[PDB]
């Protein structure tokens, strides 16, 4: 079918990875700020529903 | 509302109250990563005719990517090791070659045309060559910010405007690619629908309503050199980056 | 809702102005065509998928611009 | 433009990067060597 | 209310004269690859990728203006 | 709120700026090609002017972009 | 709010758009019925010890409930066929003997004060006598709506206020139920809600406090009994109701 | 362990097998009634959310 | 009442029914008779 | 709507007649006991006598929760 | 909107009179096992699952009380 | 809120009356056990836990009044 050959993936690559890990942070924290706008707070499929609170609603 | 062909709608789903496990659930987007890694592993597994040496008429195209990927970032980053960096600057191609053919195909939808995932893959890209750059360098990784012999009363001004074209590399690469597919798309979308449009009144108009469809067909035409001349221009931007962050200047 | 109707009309006329880079794209593209076939005669196979290229790539770029001007009549 | 800022962001980039470390392992030890093997063989064969 | 959406399409509109500046762009470069072929028939091989390269990465400035055009009509 | 429509229209009209950046950075390919086509071993001597000539283009042609960025965002 | 103690939470989720996939997933009420499952599971695989005749100690409890089960419903519907009906008689006992006893557990949930499942219990026992009777007995079936030898003037009165009482046996047997096991949670909340409240005020009554501490231990005595009271008057009525439903008085 | 024995459970059974059957369809029909009633309609835990529409919310 | 109505009808009777006749097969074909064996077994031996 | 307010004390004064109902269970049932333990040899004779006294008490109290149900649901 | 919550806990004050019903009811039954009994010591095994029959067959009727109390209050 | 708590009031009021079912409950039971010992003093351990039994069953009817009088009072 197909040899795998031990190619360097690791010793080669590690700050691609760990900017890749520091993005996906970043990200995480820019979707939070971004879920609680005016716009999208009353959108039901944004994951606060699914965890305990409902319908802050005063805008 | 034309662009309503890169909705996003959840299919397979998956859900909590402890923890948000709503990051993975397979999507339009998962589901259409799916069919590329599948695509991508179908070029490669089935082609090969139970492992011959003469390399069957399928291997030829895989072959020929190979090779004008090879001969690319050899002529870019063409040091004592370039080959060590050689898998990413493929991986980065096949990746946008795939996403941007499967896009074509009428009735689906384009992953590259998210801006939030492809911009967070160049901003990835983009510290990956800062990091790897003052790793291997110390100090003097900042020699690239003065290009040459010049002349020291100007220095920091050619500085100043030098590092602000170091960090519009962060989102310039993506968002090339990001405005090319996306433009692509709306304007194929558009102009069905003025096309459409143009077909229902008066029976006289589907008489010599020929031509509103041959535009359409020679901006198909266009759209996958418009969708393959992207997934080079990355793949050669990325690799002169390269070249800048491991070799100073 | 007459105002933005109106403000609609005016972006269409103002996205039109950029087909005049269309317009003289394609000329300098085959003006560069027709003085390099009277340089040498023999290079026309190579030279001219190269000049339909850079017609179709210009031509995109017409288009960007009016697909805007389609949008803000109708759509 | 309303449809490109979804709250998907998360999900966009993980199955995003799952791909992209799925893709570049799997090309490097697996698909670009077994075109290389056919390279060397063919070489192999042709110096005899 | 109509105020912001008006000036919102005029503002729109405004922003795709760049593309002007990316037609022009592109012919520029083909005309350069055109007229560099015809004099060398040899060098085709060499000047095609700054070619492709010099094409794409003038767009780019034109694809900018046209994402804030869309960031405007949209957003 | 007319401030908030009338920043729409300076970050519309604060983009123009970026038609002198693209006939510049075809300006700088250009004379590129123009030159390695007239002397064929020059590409590697003179490339990394051309790179640095676009780096500074595109620069002065993101003021602008940042004027519009910071017009519609700030 | 006294009552919070029976809300339903979801915990493992699932969803999606194609089809409505939220019936089944796992839930506060599905885990403690995965609970009872185990625990029924657990009082005959692991008590019996290695298959031996003697039967030590821990089955006694296992055999008693039995054969308090067996002597009841072959005192009730007795023919010549009482065991066929058997097997439903002991597994409506035993779910609501084990469920009311793991309710009385503190940080616990009670299945069976739910009255939808139970009344949809009782529904379902109702129908499948009406069902069975109609099938084994005809036309005939409706004489089970006259008593015995009465006058014929006020027979159809006697046959009305009949069937009046043979369909309010549909939700009587189940609202039985459920009223007992939710008054009595209910009953031990409030009156824990208002010793808590009575221990707060000043330091004199922390002092003689143990006399309401006393009657929460009293209530809580006896709400084992009324626990498994109601567990054994579901299994005495639904014997009682085939004997009316397969032998026609 | 254990050793399963055929006791006849389907020719005994069927009439309160086709009664939950019964049950379980009627109840079905019950909660869609009462799942678009005027108190339940913005409890967003409801199944409607998950597949298309969105917050009628005119009461 | 507030908390005996919820949406969660159909998960309750689903969860429910799936347990009765889950009991049912499973006291009916398993655990009653493993008691019965122990019945026969004993009054075997007792008669001998 | 004074009307949605005032049926609700109709359900509510509308459930004391299940008073009766409870204390006519137990004096039959009462009989009952009494009569299995003077003569032990009755049970099976008399029981569906009880059976149907309790039906007919019972529906007789039902009337009032039905009526209940009707001034709550109607 | 007063009107309907006063009424509502009245009427489901109300609504828990029954169960004086049902508390001479459990009495009346238990009494007579009493007394059963007592003039017979060979009869408790078989009038005993008549008298936990009768006992809750006969509260079951307080517990109606109850739940309409309940639809009331919580209802 | 003054008419719906004046409403409490009369509610926890009403919700006493259910209390005197128990009271002449416990009486019947052991007033029956007294009448059971005095005809046979012999059935002693066997009759008692039988009136214990249907104490605790009747005083359970009375709390279940008594808790509708407390959740009208505060809750």
């Amino acid at each position: 079918m197909l040899k795998r050959f031990p190619t360097p993936i690791l010793k080669v690559y590690w700050p691609f990875f760990v900017a890749g890990a520091a993005v996906y942070y970043g990200m995480s924290k820019a979707a939070d700020l971004s879920s609680n706008t005016k716009e999208f707070i009353n959108d039901p499929r944004n994951p606060r529903f699914a965890k305990g609170g409902k319908f802050v609603e005063v805008d | 509302s034309p662009l309503d062909q890169f909705e996003i709608r959840t299919l397979f789903g998956l859900q909590s109250s402890f923890i948000d496990l709503s990051c993975l659930n397979l999507t339009t987007f998962s589901l259409y990563t799916i069919i590329v890694l599948l695509v991508i592993t179908s070029l490669y597994t089935l082609t090969n005719n139970n492992n011959k040496i003469i390399g069957s008429r399928w291997l030829i195209s895989q072959e020929a990517i190979y090779d004008t990927i090879m001969n690319m970032t050899k002529g870019q980053i063409g040091g004592k090791n370039w080959g060590l960096y050689f898998p990413m600057i493929f991986t980065l191609f096949m990746f946008i070659f795939i996403a941007n053919l499967i896009s074509m195909i009428p009735y689906s939808f384009a992953l590259s045309a998210h801006l939030v995932f492809i911009i967070s893959l160049s901003i990835v890209i983009w510290l990956g060559n800062t990091i790897l750059g003052l790793y291997k360098h110390g100090w003097v990784f900042f020699s690239l910010f003065v290009p040459a012999g010049t002349p020291l009363p100007l220095v920091p001004l050619l500085v100043i405007i030098e590092t602000l074209s170091y960090f519009a590399r962060a989102i310039s690469l993506g968002l090339r690619l990001g405005s090319n597919i996306l433009a692509g798309h709306l304007l194929m979308v558009i102009l069905a629908g003025l096309t459409f449009n143009f077909m229902l009144i008066n029976l006289f108009t589907l008489v010599f309503g020929f031509v509103p469809l041959a535009m359409i067909l020679a901006i198909m035409m266009l759209e996958f050199a418009i969708g393959i001349i992207q997934g080079y221009v990355w793949a050669i931007l990325t690799a002169s980056y390269l070249k800048d962050a491991v070799y100073l200047h | 809702m007459q105002l933005v109707l109106a403000a609609k009309y005016i972006g269409a006329g103002i996205s039109t102005i950029g087909l005049l880079g269309a317009g003289i794209g394609i000329a300098i593209v085959f003006a560069a065509l027709i003085n390099g076939v009277s340089r040498n005669p023999s290079i026309k196979d190579t030279v001219f998928p190269m000049a339909i290229l850079g017609f179709a790539l210009s031509e995109a770029t017409g288009l960007f611009c009016l697909m805007v001007s389609f949008l803000l009549l109708f759509g | 433009m309303p449809q490109l800022v979804p709250f998907y962001f998360m999900n966009q980039l993980t199955y995003g990067f799952l791909l992209m470390i799925t893709l570049l392992i799997l090309f490097s030890q697996f698909f670009l060597p077994m075109i290389l093997r056919l390279y060397v063989s063919r070489l192999f064969i042709s110096k005899l």
